[PDB]
RNA sequence: UUCGGAUUGCAGGCUGCAACUCGCCUGCAUGAAGCCGGAAUCGCUAGUAAUCGCGGAUCAGCACGCCGCGGUGAAUACGUUC
RNA sequence: GCGGGGUGGAGCAGUCAGGUAGCUCGUCGGGCUCAUAACCCGAAGGUCGUAGGUUCAAAUCCUGCCCCCGCAACCA
RNA sequence: GUGGUGGCGAUAGCGAGAAGGAUACACCUGUUCCCAUGCCGAACACAGAAGUUAAGCUUCUUAGCGCCGAUUGUAGUGAAGGGUUUCCCUUUGUGAGAGUAGGACGUCGCCACG
RNA sequence: GCGGUCGCCUCCUAAAAGGUAACGGAGGCGCCCAAAGGUUCCCUCAGAAUGGUUGGAAAUCAUUCGAAGAGUGUAAAGGCAGAAGGGAGCUUGACUGCGAGACCUACAAGUCGAGCAGGGACGAAAGUCGGGCUUAGUGAUCCGGUGGUUCCGCAUGGAAGG
RNA sequence: UGAUGGAGGUAGAGCACUGUUUGGACUAGGGGCCCAUCUCGGGUUACCGAAUUCAGAUAAACUCCGAAUGCCAUUCAUUUA
């Protein structure tokens, strides 16, 4: 007998602290990150409207895949020209509870290269 | 403070002064227990008793005043305790040396065939003159030289412990705690063993590079002290050393109930230890220790 | 035993911050990085 | 009766007013002692009045004492001027509040119950009645 | 690997079948193994307690972690913090090693060896083995030992039943009494 | 003996609810944190909660049992 | 694993003397006697006297006679 | 310790009606304290002390005691203050 | 309430100024003696009133608590 | 339908039970790689897709607990008065806590795949 | 009169804003920390049961149960488990010049402060940092010491002295 | 003065925390009795009994709760100055 925690409630309870201190506007939306064991999301929300302004995924079919960390790479670059054509520049990156060191480094590397302002 | 004479006058000058000293000091606290002491009996009075009441807050003020200006005696600088005691016992023979020589590679052979035989809880002194071998032969016994010739045999009930002459046992760059540190000794025996050599508290922290000579020395005894070895090759033990605590090591030698083979050119310390046997260098000479050493060190 | 102590900058010799440190723990003199007002600019402070 | 611990040694008096909060019922004896006034009711009181009731019982039945001297009031010497901090404790005491079921009896029968009752009662300061369970 | 191979060749269907399992995810197995060596004589000597841990690395191929004391205890000279106790986490191919080492050598050379004790279970499906004596295992050298001592072996398992547990530890091979 | 206090330090609310405020004003002197900082309200180095702009203060629950001061400009 | 903390690790076979039953396993302890084993990889061995399969308990036979009783003893002694 | 041979386990031998209390002896096994002994105290002046055995009385059996025998074989005595 | 004290059987040190438990008498055993005393030789007897802190370490420093002793507890 | 992501006091919870993985999410396979464990690829990190709904997770049942909670009455109490005034009473306004009727196994948005 | 007290911090008295006395009831302070500060990242407690060498009620280990019953340098109150508790890396913002506006207030003082500039620490960034979970840990002026200074310098240049 | 919005923990009440506390159930555990003593295991007082639980109280320095009032404020309303 022995569990095992939730590694998704894990990231949770660090999540919440993260966004105590980031949180996005209709000027400066938030930039919330999603990994998961196949695939990485993205998304920019404004939390005063509660609205996602753009997304991407490794589900867009726009991405040809690859390597976990090149398709977040490429999810980065695909949300940063999608949140350009909105007309969104600045953004506050939320690292998801997540630790930014691989894919979600990749992923907010490639939205700064992209266009992204953060 | 400066003097003028020589070390005995120092002595008679400071010994009076610390005397007289300590005698100012005594009539004060006398003056402070006699107001304390009516203080007490006014305060323990009844309330009823109005003027002892007063008298007794009107000598509350002068024994305040008297406290405020009452001299502190300097405590005394303490000295060193030393109780070096074998943990095995020893043998009729510690030590077998036989045709032993040895030469620095280049130079003159210092002894040829040297052979002798310690008898045990024997005082063996190494008699000689400056670069005669006298520290070449203890490094010779310790292993540091391996003899060209011959056979160094120790008993296996003989536990030895080594003084080098130049203080080359201690790492300058770790501090006295470090140094001292042992498998067989847990952290508070070594500060007890450290403030019996007068290294009080954060004084053991201390990197080994910023003591003096003297009290590096200590640091080397107090590791001669905690290997309880039954045999002390030592080499000029009281050198470094101040007066006071030279005595202290010869007297506490005197009574370690083991072999001892010193060197020393201090003669008020060998006579403390009392020699047995006196090893001449060069001339190879187990002799009977006696005032004869005169006539050797003469010839 | 804990005491003020002063940092004075290394470059221009001037006296800049007050503090203080347990001697004991700190038997050294306390060096650190601190903005001389004088010269403008981050310098190394030691205690005096 | 006296605590075993008091968390601070002196208390105020306080001030008694309205009914009891709360063991105006009979809970577990047949038939309880109801104070009908509000008063200060001490250790002795308590006791004197317990002993009176357990004896003409005659160790038959059970007796529940409800109240319990809480409370801690001090005083001063004869001769003490007024000041200088407050007294010492010198008793303890339960502030009871009319409607207070005092003590409680079971295991007897009623008139038994009832004599008991008037001798304890005979030896609290206040005036009570006697209460059946219901 | 020779205990993994065991295990899942035979033990994990003979497991489904004993206890009737619907998905072989359901299959207890040993998910950890934690080697605790207690030892309060670092307290007179803290050369105690490193040899005692230079014998538990080399019987468990780790270093092992010094675990201190959380809180002081007057009643063994303890304070907190003190560096007594150590222990190692072994999983996967480690902690298969050493159980089937402990299955096969160590435990044939403990002295008057009657088996291992069959009540030392948690009520969960965990059980410990106490080691009396190192010299058991051949890393031991039988002469580097100054002061004999033992141990505490804690095998941690996904089972929830004591059952499950003995039997998948019988089955990995264990002289229960 | 007895007879020490110290001075009593005035805690408490200095601006009312739905009062308009001044940038910086003090709006709640407290030990730890009794009520929140909410919207343009910083929380000094005391605990202190003042206003960051100007604007009408407004006290709202945090939640279930937390409390919370927050000033709207106009 | 951290790199060089650990103490040296080897895979090595055993095979009981007494029956010669093999088993592969890693250990610390490194023997110089090496043998070959299937996967055509050669290991250091370590020869052990006993075994689970040489232990009685597994075998469930016990070589011990369990001694003798004084009744029998008795009887032995003067032929009775 | 290849000193020491106590205690202990097992197995035997005798004597005797009988060896537990409670005999002596044997073999194997075990291997105790003991590293020359504080204050103090004892015997002995020559075939003596020291040391080595042998016999005998009692006696079914049972002595490190007693009686006796021989083997080897010293040191010292200035002196009578205590 | 003001002080003084709790260390081997007794009287005392040590404590200020942290490292190592002592001195005097006594007790026990053995000597010497015809015997006793004295005397001589060995041995025992306390983890420092107690509980907590401080420290690497407490008889020693800090806090409390319990005992014992002297004093006071009311004045025109 | 599921996965992300928020608002609203747990009426959103907890406990118990049941169903599902098409996708998705997860467990899950590994440690060569960046990266890591005061030991452990357990975790974090990365690579990857053999198996499984077993768990998590999602949906559903349940009022056991937790939560919310009307009305009535009462305690207290502002104001105006009285009495035999340490307390008690009357008029007027206000009105709990407790105990209950009941409520409730959430709701309001946005995105992405269906 | 004797005893007690005198400044500062926390609680109750204090009558649900604030304030509020008594020789009223309780306690604390005259510091400590070079990390016990800053920041980035990470973590969650105390106890209980079961099992387990030395090991015992209680040392270390494992599972489960556990919402705080722990901890927060130091009294109490308030607060903190989105941590302010705990650990690690790097650091010295325990910065310089200030400071709209507030609180407190007889005065002198005391408290809080966004923000501006200079130059930095940490972090990918956001952003946080002008000591410490908050509230005690302190003393006016005169006089004197040390350091700096583009200030003055009794006819002028210095100096003495400010 | 009214309307509206707020801050606060008092009266009252309550036991959710902390103290104080009563009775019942159960009981770790502790007590002396004998057997067995290597003091090893009982079996006992309706022996004493922690913790838990049920029921019932209590609080200036207790609070899961919580008034009336008073207080702060509103570009508010009426009257007034
Ligand atoms: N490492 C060496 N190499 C060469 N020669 C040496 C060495 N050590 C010593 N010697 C020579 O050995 C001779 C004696 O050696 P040693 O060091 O024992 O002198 P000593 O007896 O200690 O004299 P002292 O201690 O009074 O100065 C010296 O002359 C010296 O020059
Ligand atoms: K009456
Ligand atoms: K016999
Ligand atoms: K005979
Ligand atoms: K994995
Ligand atoms: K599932
Ligand atoms: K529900
Ligand atoms: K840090
Ligand atoms: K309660
Ligand atoms: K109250
Ligand atoms: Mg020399
Ligand atoms: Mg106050
Ligand atoms: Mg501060
Ligand atoms: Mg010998
Ligand atoms: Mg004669
Ligand atoms: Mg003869
Ligand atoms: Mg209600
Ligand atoms: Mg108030
Ligand atoms: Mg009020
Ligand atoms: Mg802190
Ligand atoms: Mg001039
Ligand atoms: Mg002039
Ligand atoms: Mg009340
Ligand atoms: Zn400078």
């Amino acid at each position: 007998m022995i569990t095992k925690p939730d590694k998704n409630k894990t990231r949770q309870k660090r999540h919440r602290r993260v966004r105590n201190k980031i949180s996005g506007t209709a000027e400066c939306p938030r930039l919330n990150i999603f990994r998961s064991n196949k695939n990485i999301y993205a998304q920019v929300i404004d939390d005063v409207a509660g609205v996602t302004l753009a997304s991407a995924s490794a589900l867009d079919k726009e991405i040809s895949g690859g390597t976990k960390t090149e398709t977040a790479a490429a999810v980065g670059k695909l949300v940063a020209e999608r949140a350009a054509e909105k007309g969104i520049k600045k953004v506050v990156f939320d690292r998801g509870g997540y630790l930014y060191h691989g894919r979600v480094q990749a992923l907010a590397e490639a939205a700064r290269e992209n266009g992204l302002e953060f | 403070s400066i003097y003028e004479g020589d070390y005995y006058t120092y002595k008679k000058k400071y010994s009076e002064n610390q005397l007289l000293r300590e005698k100012m000091i005594i009539q004060q606290e006398k003056e402070v227990k006699e107001l304390a002491t009516f203080v007490q009996k006014a305060k323990q009075a009844s309330q009823t008793n109005h003027a002892l009441k007063r008298m007794g807050l009107e000598r509350a003020i002068r024994l305040d005043k008297k406290k405020k200006n009452l001299t502190k005696r300097d405590k005394v600088y303490k000295r060193v305790k030393m109780d070096i005691k074998p943990n095995r016992e020893v043998a009729r023979t510690p030590l077998k040396v036989e045709n032993v020589t040895f030469h620095y590679p280049g130079h003159p052979i210092l002894y040829k065939d040297l052979s002798f035989q310690i008898s045990g809880k024997e005082r063996f002194l190494v008699v000689g003159e400056n670069g005669v071998g006298k520290s070449t032969l203890l490094k010779l016994l310790m292993g540091i030289n391996i003899p060209d010739k011959g056979k160094i045999i120790f008993n296996d009930k003989t536990d030895v412990a080594y003084y080098s002459q130049e203080l080359e046992q201690l790492d300058e760059e770790k501090t006295i705690l470090e140094n001292v540190k042992s498998d067989e000794y847990t952290d508070w025996k070594l500060r007890a063993t450290l403030s019996n050599f007068l290294f009080y508290d954060d004084d053991v922290n201390k990197k080994v590079n910023v003591l003096s000579p003297g009290e590096k020395a200590r640091i080397v005894l107090c590791k001669v002290l905690l290997q309880k070895a039954n045999l002390l090759i030592l080499d000029q033990p009281t050198n470094h050393l101040d007066p006071e605590t030279q005595s202290i090591i010869g007297a506490n030698f005197n009574l370690f109930e083991g072999t001892i083979i010193v060197v020393s050119h201090n003669p008020s310390f060998v006579e403390q230890i009392g020699i047995n046997r006196m090893l001449i260098l060069p001339s190879g000479n187990i002799d009977n220790y006696s005032p004869e050493l005169l006539e050797y060190y003469s010839n | 035993m804990r005491v003020n102590i002063t940092l004075e900058c290394t470059s221009c010799k001037e006296r800049n911050y007050l503090t203080n440190k347990n001697k004991r723990n700190n038997p050294d003199r306390l060096e650190k990085q601190k903005y001389c007002p004088r010269e403008r600019k981050v310098t190394l402070h030691r205690e005096t | 009766l006296v605590p075993k611990r008091v968390k601070h040694r002196r208390e105020f008096r306080g001030k008694m007013r309205g009914e009891a909060k709360g063991g105006k019922e009979v809970a577990f004896g047949e038939w309880g002692l109801q104070a009908t006034e509000s008063h200060w009711i001490t250790n002795r009181q308590i006791e004197a009045a317990r002993i009176a009731m357990t004896r003409y019982m005659k160790r038959g039945g059970k007796v529940w004492i409800k109240i319990f001297p809480h409370k801690s009031y001090t005083s001063k010497a004869i001769g003490v001027r007024m000041g200088k901090g407050k007294g010492a404790p010198e008793g303890w005491v339960s502030p009871v509040k009319r409607g207070k079921i005092m003590f409680e009896i079971a295991g007897v029968p009623e008139e038994v119950a009832r004599e008991a009752l008037r001798l304890a009662s005979h030896k609290l300061p206040v005036k009570t009645k006697i209460v059946k369970r219901e | 690997n020779r205990l993994k191979e065991k295990y899942i060749k035979e033990v994990t269907p003979s497991l489904v079948e004993k206890f009737n399992y619907s998905s072989v995810m359901q299959t207890p197995k040993v998910d950890k193994i934690v080697i605790n060596m207690g030892v309060g004589d670092a307290v007179s000597n803290a050369k105690n307690l490193d040899k005692a841990v230079e014998e538990l690395a080399l019987i468990t191929g780790q270093k092992p972690l010094i675990t201190k004391a959380k809180k002081s205890i007057a009643g063994f000279r303890l304070r907190e913090g003190m560096p007594i106790g150590a222990k190692v986490t072994l999983r996967g191919e480690r902690m298969y090693e050493f159980l089937d080492k402990l299955v096969t050598v160590s435990l044939p050379r403990v002295r008057d060896f009657h088996g291992v004790s069959k009540k030392a279970f948690d009520g969960r499906g965990n059980y410990t083995l106490g080691i009396k004596e190192q010299l058991i295992f051949p890393e031991v050298d039988y002469d580097l030992v100054d002061k004999v001592r033992g141990m505490d072996i804690v095998i941690v398992t996904t089972a929830n039943t004591d059952e499950e547990s003995r039997e998948l530890l019988a089955q990995l091979g264990m002289p229960f009494q | 003996s007895n007879g020490r206090d110290s001075e009593s330090k005035r805690l408490g609310a200095k601006s009312a609810d739905g009062q308009t405020v001044t940038g910086g004003s003090i709006l709640y002197r407290q030990r730890g944190t009794k009520i929140y900082p909410g919207v343009n309200v910083g929380i000094g180095g005391d605990d202190t909660l003042f206003a960051k702009v100007d604007g009408v203060v407004r006290f709202e629950r945090k939640g279930r049992d937390k409390k919370q001061v927050s000033v709207y400009p106009v | 694993m951290k790199q060089d903390i650990h103490p040296n690790y080897q895979p090595v076979v055993f095979m009981d003397s007494t029956t010669g039953f093999k088993f592969l396993s890693g250990s610390t302890k490194g023997s110089s006697e090496t043998v070959e084993w299937e996967d055509g990889n050669t290991y250091p061995l370590l020869r052990v006297e006993v075994t689970s399969d040489s232990h009685p308990f597994y075998t469930g036979r016990q070589k011990f006679t369990q001694a003798d009783g004084r009744v029998d003893r008795f009887n032995k002694k003067y032929g009775l």
